[PDB]
């Protein structure tokens, strides 16, 4: 759905907190505080 | 062996990259689609082909 700037892509899988696009979600977690992006 | 019933046409198969069944593939191929802008398309629209 475009590209995402400011969020790291992690190789994990959680519940969808903030829905971005086709199967990609973003969330705020401890791993310091940072914004990640996952499937 | 589900008691002799044959569920092989609705269960997924691992050969396809998308784990969709036979009837699911027939339904997906039968409904034609416009191939809209949900696919990334601006690189295609920029080059005049
Ligand atoms: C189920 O049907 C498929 C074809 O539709 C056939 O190849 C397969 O042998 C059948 N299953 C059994 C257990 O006979």
């Amino acid at each position: 759905a475009g590209c995402l700037i400011g969020a790291e892509y992690v190789n994990n899988s959680y519940e969808c907190d903030i829905p971005i696009g086709a199967g990609i979600c973003a969330s705020y977690q401890t791993q310091s505080q940072s914004i990640i992006a996952y499937t | 062996y589900f008691g002799g019933f044959n569920f092989s046409q609705i269960l997924p198969d691992p050969s396809k990259p998308s784990k969709r069944s036979f009837i699911e593939d027939l339904l997906f191929n039968k409904v034609t689609l416009a191939d809209a802008g949900f696919i990334k398309q601006y690189g295609d629209c920029l080059g005049d082909i």
